């Protein structure tokens, strides 16, 4: 009976992937 | 360390308030009541911390909060939620403000209409130092008031403010500042320039509001 | 079984009857394309379907949107987020001007090099979306006749600033920026609402009271702040309130454990109001039924500066708001209406319309084509007898 | 002053009264009587509420109260509220007995008890009899 | 679809008979000339050459969105099923008239623009509160009302099935309807009634379910009510039972009692305030009705307030008829035995009795109907109201 | 004052945050930083939030 609320946050996860293919240099 | 303004709510608070801050070349820096009540919990400590941060790298530097009350409230024994976030950035605001890790470099402006609500914890001696009450105009004021606000108008000088004064009887000074905008429109519905003793007259007829009729069966 | 109402009542109707049903049987015919789960229909994509789209492919991009926090010096140096991606460090692209990327802005960042293309406008939240009226009813200031005294102080000071800023200037004062509207119910505030936002020339902002008290604590307060902020852009704007009794009458302490969160959304209405920084253009009306119980910080003045009641006229307005209801109808010439409005002293404007609108029921109690004078004696003969004998009067 | 009064003496809004409702429904509970006459005698049946083995029942009387030589009454609410009434009533079926040499009807002491129940009834605010 | 706007004669004039006919040649002519084209050129240039220049044109792998904004009409900002948002333009291949925020949409890879929109479901608040199909009896279940029958009748449904007497003289017609009267008189019967018998959409609410011990709540179920009510179709809105959760202003206290004045202010705007609402039947129903809010009760809100009285002897005999009318009846029963002798008891008293009779017979594995029967049923039912009833004699 | 190099002070108010977990992995954070170095004070004023 005319009570009020707070909140709260359920962070999604998070993940990536490639061919890994490429190389890193290009210097030199 | 801190003074606080109270008293009445048309006695002139913000005035001083815009008027230091209009004054002085320091970094103001203004904040509300209840801006540091957010939707999630945290978010006002975070918010606190966050604000007097941002004063110590502009260190002359100083914070104005109005409506304290709003903030500020004598705990007990609550339940639910509401109260079970403001009195945990309360307490992040009286951290920050006194006690561990002290400074010197930012002072803090405060203003309520309630004083009663509020902790002994936020009235110490060390967080909020000065007591500044503010009565009403008592009647020299009044007659003060009137003659600033009507510095731009067209005024007739035949107009004595010491009978307006005494007749102005038990306003403030956001109602005397009342009475001065109406007397000048009422001219302005007869399309006279200047005003008379008449207009300020009506004008207090106006603010305060007389209702009705047949009233007359007294004297 | 039937009988013809007017004369050719069927013949006119089978004629309009298949002709839709015909409509229809066209399209079949011709081959039509309904329904298919969420396309366009093939009579208007098949002229676009070809390589002004492929002029949307090749030349368009995808420019996803970001928000800035900062800016840097003698050169832009723009600190970015996306949303939940990552924070960068971005320059603008060479298609924009360094003027209008000010901080807190929702932008557009190219999806390869992250360079910002394009300027967005902010975002609303749209349930104050929603309360912005985006149109004006017709009501017109002839339509809440027996006002004369209310009308013209409201005139004065929510009209003549907003369309003559002259004379004002050339006295030297200050209109009064707020207005209280009160009286008893089915009065006239809400046609005086309507009828100044028929002629506002302005961003009439419409609030319900009640649209504020919400589950959590603070977005109530979040939603004003919108308000104000959408107030100084949209420059010279209204905003109408409607029973501020939700929004907070008082302070209840004497156990003080009862109502907070309308007083702390109601503290937030205060400050942005009046008080640090002044709003500039913006006029609000208030109405509501008991304006008693209100907090006395919404009636220092600067806040709200007149306070106009709407009484029941006196014989005359009675006549006059028959001769806007009665003239809208189809009635006989034999009109008179003092002899109507000396049988109904004590009465609202909504008790009249409620009587012609009653007139008209009599007319379709019986069998007619008309509103006879005789028929709205008949009609004003049940109404005196009927709020007589009322159930709650 | 005024805050703590408890006007139990003003009409109902239905337009009926409002406290006596109230202690109308306790003597539905905490007692059960009855009496029965249809010729020469009468009789009057008790019911004992609390009969718990540790009482002395040594008054060798109950709620049958023994008035007069020729009435008695049976009693049911509340307890000591029936004591003020019957050492009331006891007086008044005696007084008329000082005053005319003859016994009371059982008639008019009946109207000589309504007539004191209802002028706590009637003004004052007294709480009236249960 | 739109064809004509035109419908202002609204008559037999002689207007909409050349008008419609001028109509029936633009269509017929329309239908002779592309009737000549599967004719003479019956070509089918469109089957799947106007699909395979589009499903080639979209990719394979369709991914659903969800809209946010609209900018000027081509470019919207959308939102990816994680968050990530893409200001990316929509094609002239979708439905641009049902795109409102708030809806699902089908994306690209590439450039991820907006190719499609995936239509919506059923939302699950018209599936709680409609009274979906015609739920029970018709006007043979009322017994004998025949002028409370023929005031809401000219309220709702001749305003509703025939349209054309109101709109002669431009008068509109009343709003709200008010049911009052002593409980058990068959309130409830005659909203079902009329939602047997009706043609536009039928919504039941019971007033006193409206009370949540969040808070917010109360006005926020009363702005999404008429909100379903207006976006659905002709609706007509019922709320029993509204004396209990909307009375007046009593003692002005707060700690709940002020949230239900928050909702009922709420409800009274939404009502009535602004933008007059269209096609929105609102009809009310309670017990008592001296101890309401009277800015409920002025015109402009409610203008037809209908008392509901107790028949004595009349009606009766085909309440006690109706009630009977499927199951038995041996013959040493008269109704008269009851209907005569008491004037006052509700028709609701009369189902209680009429039931309890088949409970009487059957408990004692007994055939149809006794007398006795209706003697100690009709006698229960005293019980059923005198056991709650606190009167003594004459107050 | 004394020690200046090994006194841990919490103002026990900032704890809080809005995920779900986050607030305990502080705590577990702390008390591990105060395993590590031996002799160590903990100091939380004002409880009466958390
Ligand atoms: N003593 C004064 N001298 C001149 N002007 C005054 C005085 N007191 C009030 N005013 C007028 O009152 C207005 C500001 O109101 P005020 O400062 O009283 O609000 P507050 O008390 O700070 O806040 P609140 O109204 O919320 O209590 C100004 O426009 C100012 O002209
Ligand atoms: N003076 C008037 N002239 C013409 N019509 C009127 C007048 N007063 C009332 N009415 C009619 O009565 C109806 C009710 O008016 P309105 O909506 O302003 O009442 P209200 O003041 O909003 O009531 P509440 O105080 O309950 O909110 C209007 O639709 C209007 O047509
Ligand atoms: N005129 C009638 N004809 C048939 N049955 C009736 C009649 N009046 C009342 N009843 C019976 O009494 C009940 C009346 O319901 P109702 O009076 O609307 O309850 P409430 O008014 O408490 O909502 C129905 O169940 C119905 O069976
Ligand atoms: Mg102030
Ligand atoms: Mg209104």
């Amino acid at each position: 009976x005319x009570x009020x609320x707070x909140x709260x946050x359920x962070x999604x996860x998070x993940x990536x992937x490639x061919x890994x293919x490429x190389x890193x240099k290009x210097x030199x | 360390k801190g003074v606080l303004m109270y008293g009445p709510p048309g006695t002139g608070k913000t005035l001083l308030a815009r008027a230091c801050a209009a004054q002085t070349k320091a970094t103001f820096l203004k904040l509300a009541g209840p801006q540091l009540v957010q939707m999630f919990i945290g978010d006002g400590a975070k918010l606190v911390r966050d604000a007097f941060a941002l004063a110590k790298e502009k260190a002359p530097s100083i914070i104005f909060i109005d409506e304290l009350d709003a903030i500020g409230t004598k705990r007990f024994d609550s339940e639910k939620a509401g109260d079970r976030e403001v009195q945990r950035t309360m307490l992040e605001l009286l951290n920050q403000l006194d006690g561990f890790q002290p400074n010197t470099q930012v002072k803090v402006i405060a203003a309520t209409n309630r004083v009663d609500i509020l902790d002994p914890a936020l009235l110490r001696s060390g967080r909020l130092d000065r007591k500044i009450e503010f009565p009403m105009p008592n009647e020299e004021a009044r007659a003060r008031i009137m003659q600033i606000h009507s510095r731009k108008m067209n005024v007739s000088p035949d107009v004595n403010y010491e009978e307006l004064a005494r007749c102005t009887d038990d306003f403030n000074g956001a109602q005397c500042k009342a009475v001065c905008v109406e007397a000048g429109m009422i001219a302005l519905r007869r399309g006279a320039t200047e005003l008379t003793h008449e207009d300020y007259m009506e004008g207090i007829l106006e603010v305060q509001a007389k209702k009705k009729a047949n009233l007359q069966y007294y004297a | 079984k039937t009988y013809g109402q007017s004369t050719y009542s069927r013949q006119i109707k089978q004629v309009e009857d298949d002709i839709q049903q015909l409509l229809k049987k066209i399209n079949e015919l011709t081959g039509i394309k309904e329904s298919d789960t969420g396309l366009a229909p093939p009579a208007l994509w098949d002229l676009a379907a070809d390589k002004q789209t492929l002029q949307s492919e090749q030349p368009l991009q995808v420019a996803r949107c970001t928000k800035i926090i900062n800016a840097d010096s003698e050169d832009p140096k723009y600190i970015i987020n996306v949303k939940q991606f990552a924070k960068f460090v971005v320059d603008l692209s060479d298609q924009v001007a360094p003027t209008d990327i000010e901080e807190g802005m929702r932008v557009g960042v190219d999806r390869n090099k992250y360079q910002i293309h394009i300027p967005l406008p902010p975002k609303i939240d749209p349930t104050v979306t929603m309360m912005q009226v985006e149109e004006k009813p017709d009501v017109t200031y002839s339509d809440v006749g027996g006002c004369k005294e209310q009308i013209e102080k409201l005139r004065e000071v929510v009209e003549t600033p907003l369309l003559h800023p002259e004379r004002f200037v050339n006295l030297g004062i200050e209109p009064p920026k707020g207005v209280l509207l009160f009286g008893p119910p089915g009065t006239g505030k809400t046609l005086c609402a309507r009828a100044v936002a028929n002629r506002t020339d302005a961003c009439f902002i419409r609030v319900i009271g009640s649209e504020l008290v919400q589950k959590y604590v603070g977005e109530g307060a979040r939603m004003v702040r919108e308000l104000f902020e959408m107030a100084r852009t949209k420059k010279a704007c209204l905003i109408f309130f409607d029973e501020i009794d939700a929004i907070g009458g008082a302070r209840f302490d004497d156990g003080a454990g009862g109502d907070n969160e309308v007083q702390r959304t109601m503290l937030e209405l205060i400050n942005q109001l009046d008080g640090f920084d002044p709003r500039g253009n913006i006029k609000v009306l208030m109405a509501t039924n008991r304006p008693d119980t209100l907090d006395p910080a919404l009636m220092r003045p600067g806040r709200l500066d007149r306070k106009i009641e709407f009484s029941l006229p006196d014989l005359e307005g009675r006549t006059h708001i028959f001769k806007i209801h009665a003239r809208s109808m189809s009635v006989e010439r034999d009109i008179r209406f003092e002899l109507l409005a000396r049988l109904c002293p004590n009465s609202t404007g909504a008790e009249i319309r409620s009587v012609c609108t009653e007139a008209g029921m009599f007319a379709i109690r019986a069998r007619r084509k008309i509103a006879t004078e005789k028929d709205f004696l008949e009609a004003v003969n049940k109404v005196i007898k009927s709020y007589a004998k009322f159930s709650a009067t | 002053s005024r805050r703590y009064d408890s006007r139990t003496t003003i009409f109902s809004p239905e337009g009926r009264l409002y406290q006596v409702e109230y202690a109308m429904e306790a003597i539905g509970h905490a007692g059960t009587c009855l009496g029965i006459l249809a010729n020469d005698g009468v009789l009057l049946a008790a019911e004992r509420r609390n009969i718990h083995k540790l009482l002395d029942e040594v008054f060798f009387s109950e709620k049958i109260y023994k008035l007069n030589e020729d009435m008695a009454c049976s009693v049911a609410g509340i307890t000591s509220d029936a004591n003020v009434l019957t050492n009331e009533l006891r007086l008044i079926a005696q007084r008329y007995l000082l005053q005319y040499q003859e016994p009371i009807p059982c008639e008019q002491l009946v109207t000589a008890l309504c007539d004191i129940k209802q002028a706590y009834t009637q003004f004052g605010g007294k709480r009236p009899f249960g | 679809a739109s064809k004509l706007p035109l419908v202002t004669p609204h008559t037999q004039c002689r207007l909409k008979l050349l008008k419609l006919e001028r109509i029936k040649d633009y269509l017929l002519m329309e239908e002779e000339f592309i009737r000549n084209q599967e004719q003479m050129k019956p070509l089918e240039e469109k089957q799947e050459e106007e699909r395979s220049k589009v499903d080639d044109l979209r990719g394979t792998p369709m991914s659903v969105g969800t809209l946010e904004e609209i900018i000027d009409d081509n470019h919207a900002i959308v939102s990816t099923s994680v968050g990530s948002e893409h200001y990316v333009s929509i094609l002239s291949f979708v439905d641009k008239d049902l795109l409102e925020p708030g809806c699902s949409v089908l994306l690209n890879h590439k450039v991820h623009a907006v190719i499609g929109v995936l239509m919506d479901d059923t939302d699950p608040l018209v599936t709680v509160m409609k009274v979906e199909k015609a739920p029970q009896e018709t006007y043979a279940d009322i017994g004998g009302l025949d002028n409370q029958i023929q005031e809401i009748k000219e309220s709702v449904e001749l305003p509703l099935t025939h349209p054309e007497y109101y709109e002669e003289m431009g008068i509109k017609p009343p709003k709200g309807v008010i049911l009052y009267g002593p409980p058990g008189t068959g309130k409830t019967l005659l909203a079902k009634a009329v939602a047997n018998q009706t043609s536009a959409t039928f919504l039941r609410v019971v007033g006193s379910e409206l009370i949540q011990k969040y808070l917010g709540d109360g006005p926020k179920l009363v702005r999404e009510l008429f909100r379903v009510a207006e976006e659905h179709a002709p609706s007509i809105v019922f709320i029993d039972e509204i004396d209990a959760i909307g009375t007046k202003r009593y003692d002005s206290n707060s700690g709940g009692e002020r949230e239900i004045q928050r909702t009922m202010l709420e409800l009274l705007n939404q009502l009535d305030g602004f933008d007059s609402r269209g096609d929105v039947k609102v009809i009310m129903a309670t017990n008592r009705i001296e101890t309401l809010d009277p800015a409920l009760i002025r015109p402009g809100r409610i203008d037809r307030k209908i008392e509901f009285p107790l028949p004595d002897e009349k009606t009766k005999k085909r309440i006690f008829q109706i009630h009977t009318s499927r199951m038995t009846l041996a013959d040493d029963v008269t109704l008269d035995d009851l209907i005569m002798a008491k004037d006052d008891l509700s028709g609701a008293d009369i189902k209680a009795i009429c039931t309890e009779a088949g409970l009487m017979a059957l408990r004692e594995r007994r055939m149809k109907v006794t007398n006795e029967d209706f003697k100690k049923s009709k006698e229960n039912v005293l019980y059923k109201k005198q056991e709650g009833t606190p009167e003594g004699l004459y107050l | 004052s004394q020690l200046d190099c090994n006194f841990l002070k919490v103002v026990s108010s900032s704890i809080v945050d809005k995920y779900i977990g986050e607030s305990a992995r502080l705590i577990r954070e702390m008390f591990n930083y105060a395993r590590d170095h031996q002799p160590c004070i903990i100091f939380m004023d004002e409880i009466d939030a958390i």
